[PDB]
DNA sequence: GGAGGAGGAGGAGGAGGAGGAGGAGGAGGA
């Protein structure tokens, strides 16, 4: 199965 | 990147098919256009003539004809490579980790082979001005040491949100052989979705040692191991991922042999041999590359992941 | 816990095929569903078709795709570390004995393998609370050095009721190699009846050195023990047990080795080098781990077992 | 006692079969059952499916699952240990010898080694009331110095007839280490027809020293120390004996260490550390056990055998 | 074979 | 070889 | 109505283990 935080797009990390 | 398989809608395929050819593990024009005519009629409802027309209208949306090395020089000089966060390592490796390829690290445990893979796994989410992939990390695991807390170690050292970061790690546990590749077959349907920059697994050979435990089922392991490497090779040249996968070693009889055979041995275009320092400085070794000399670098597990000798 | 594999029949498997699997050492739905296609075959009455079938079923029950780190990070942040007895010793391992994975502590004699796992084989009986795995112990030795007197004297120091925990160590005696992986089997019949947070393996190489004792039995003892580190790793991913193997050394021809070659090196997590300190105070070392750094620590066998160095 | 291996016969085995256990040095059922499959493979006549068969029906006629700890405190608070003639000696292993287990005593020359090997031969045909095992003596000697009235004199002590306690020491002298092991499988023959308590080689490792001179005849060394050890492990477990041998010292280059690596060394459960006092004194530290803390007794070897520091 | 003793579910230390 | 005298069984040692 | 015939095609590595060995005197004085 596919998680569904998986299937979400890549989002670029943030500067932390 | 790559075409989604339903553009073979708009050139003739039937939307039946196309779902056929979704089952099969295609989801990409790419994907089916590399596959042989042969790989296309052991499909259920593909027939001959089926798999003729639809190799024929993929290969006119992909380019399979003859360039000059010139185009290709060009276009292979914007490539990416996937920092190891090691300046003497990267030096090493002429900019870090070549996407497109398969790349093999092997030793002795505790050489680094999880280490590496733990930084290359936060390190392809950087921007490629920083040196990274800009995608998603997709790991792979046969042994059961993936630990989030390495990657959340290599995040502050980057100064990324080590909760975006663990967002963008999609993690597996393969427990055999048969699931090994199996994951790999979810992977393609998951490529397509978002877009990745690497793909780890860790250790690929490691569960096969014991799966195929007999004298006979040598032929039978080999076998299996090429197959699994040749859909590593197409997740490479269907998404341009760096595909990374470890290996472990094992004694001379007649000092330190990686396990696999000649199949792992051909089928990797890089293999890094990974030696023991002092403290927690490490040796990598070219062992194998079409490109680089075979030189050696030393780098270092550090509490922020793998980086360069602290001394 | 893990599903009995009495479940399967709730989904379309015939009980006389579920009695199969229960021979040939299944007796949790997960250990049908990590196994491979090649391992069910094998067995007399099971098909080709009905391990297709079974392991389909089982792939229902139990997830065997990808998720996230996070999901990973959040699942592994409520695991179970069994307390060692020793706030320098626990520090060290940043919380105890951590459950699902293989931990392996090799030394010199008298260092303490036999003294940690007696401390550990109590103390794993301990509510969570108290830093334990609220579980039975289960303690296979092939050395013949289980002292039930020892475990008396860690219960006192955790005010436990000594007849009680000896009610809760399970203890076998292993006398070959052979007969060490066949307790591994009923060792998986017992963990579904009762839970059980640990098992002990004292020494898991011990008797490998003397089994095969030929220069050309060298691949076939490496074999049969990555065939029981596998099976070891089953057991831990099946259960969450904490599996705690000890191993002997060797010395340096060209200063001290554990045994058991790179089999045992890569299949093991972590790895305890254990030395001989002062008196009764001793020193172990992070020697190998995917999270933890290599360090030190001090800890002492005392008479109520291994504690904190009294001093 | 052990079932004598003609019980087989009663179980499915053909007597002429269990003749060809009988060269092999199986003459109980528990060898034949503590014996991997390998080991009967070996044997001439003996096939793949005879050494099933002969297993399987072992298997049936000695216990070799899992019990609790309940019941091995049970079972062991019943072992026998024999008295060493010495009230503080005694004190310090808790008992005396203790029976089923490998007991290694070293130290300098003159620290009486061979004196109370000579006061345990005899007072291990005591009763068990007065300390005793109420067995026969095994004294495997490699060194020549086994004098019978030595014996003699820690009979009078006792107030036994020396005719008979001389009646109750089997002797015999090893000449190398091939002879060394080769009288250990007369042992077991005949360790079935008359009861022994107690079994000396004294020294163990006084031959290996010099059959084995070489550099590169170091691994042959130990590894034909090791399968004379796991042989001893195998008469303790079979018979229930207590196994005493002796062991020289060395000197440390950067103040005496036991020879035979870390083979000795991890094989032995209790390990004896022999000084030299002052005058007839001598004084013994435990120097590794796995219940007995590391501390100290002083006895003396006097005109009767090891008794307690006269003065 | 497997102890009667050793078949029982794990019951909880009590204190001593 | 076993000797006659080895071979015969453990007596218990009498009182001198 | 009738009347058979034609072989061929290799491949696939893996597995560490093993300590031991002491020695060497000297320097008067109120
Ligand atoms: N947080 C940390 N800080 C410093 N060193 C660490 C840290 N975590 C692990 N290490 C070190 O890194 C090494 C472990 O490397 P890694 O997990 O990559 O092993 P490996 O090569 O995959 O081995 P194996 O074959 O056993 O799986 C060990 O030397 C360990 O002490
Ligand atoms: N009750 C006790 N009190 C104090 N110290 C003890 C006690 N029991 C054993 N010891 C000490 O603990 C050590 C024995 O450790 P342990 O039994 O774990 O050995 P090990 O590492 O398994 O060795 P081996 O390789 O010989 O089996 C010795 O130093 C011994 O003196
Ligand atoms: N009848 C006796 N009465 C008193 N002391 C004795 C007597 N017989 C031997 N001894 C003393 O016992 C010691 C000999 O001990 P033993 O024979 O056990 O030596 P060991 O430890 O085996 O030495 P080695 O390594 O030389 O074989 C010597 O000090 C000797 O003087
Ligand atoms: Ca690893
Ligand atoms: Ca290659
Ligand atoms: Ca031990
Ligand atoms: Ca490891
Ligand atoms: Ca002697
Ligand atoms: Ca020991």
């Amino acid at each position: 199965f596919v998680s569904p935080a998986a299937q979400k797009a890549f989002q670029p990390p943030r500067s932390c | 990147g790559p075409q989604p398989i339903s553009r073979l809608e708009q050139c003739g395929i039937n939307a039946n098919d196309v779902k056929k050819l979704e089952e099969a593990g295609f989801h990409t024009v790419e994907a089916v256009a590399y596959a042989p005519k042969k790989e296309l009629i052991n499909i259920k409802g593909i027939s001959e003539a089926k798999a003729d027309k639809i190799l024929a209208e993929a290969a006119k949306l992909v380019p399979m004809g003859f360039t000059t090395a010139t185009e290709f020089h060009q276009r292979r000089s914007e490539i990416i490579q996937i920092t190891t966060g090691s300046k003497e390592l990267d030096k090493l490796l002429q900019g870090g980790i070549e996407t497109g390829s398969i790349t093999e690290m092997f030793g002795e445990f505790r050489t680094g082979k999880t280490q590496i893979c733990h930084t290359l796994a936060v390190t392809c989410q950087l921007p490629i001005d920083r040196g990274g992939g800009e995608g998603k990390a997709m790991y792979i695991d046969t042994e059961g040491t993936f630990r989030p807390e390495r990657l959340l170690a290599v995040a502050e050292r980057y100064g990324l949100s080590g909760s975006d970061v663990l967002d963008n790690v999609a993690y597996a546990r393969a427990f055999n052989t048969d699931h090994q590749t199996q994951l790999l077959y979810q992977a393609s349907a998951m490529m397509v979705e978002s877009r990745y920059a690497l793909l780890i697994v860790d250790s690929a050979t490691a569960l096969y040692r014991t799966d195929y435990s007999g004298r006979g089922e040598l032929s039978a392991r080999q076998m299996h191991l090429a197959r699994f490497l040749r859909m590593l090779l197409r997740l490479a040249d269907e998404f341009g991922v760096a595909v990374v996968i470890t290996n472990q070693v094992v004694a001379q009889v007649d000092p330190k042999k990686p396990i696999g055979g000649n199949i792992i041995a051909h089928a990797s275009t890089t293999r890094l041999y990974l030696r023991k320092g002092r403290g927690e400085t490490r040796i990598c070794k070219i062992y194998d590359s079409p490109c680089l000399p075979e030189a050696e670098a030393m780098f270092a597990i550090n509490a922020d992941g793998v980086g360069d000798a602290k001394d």
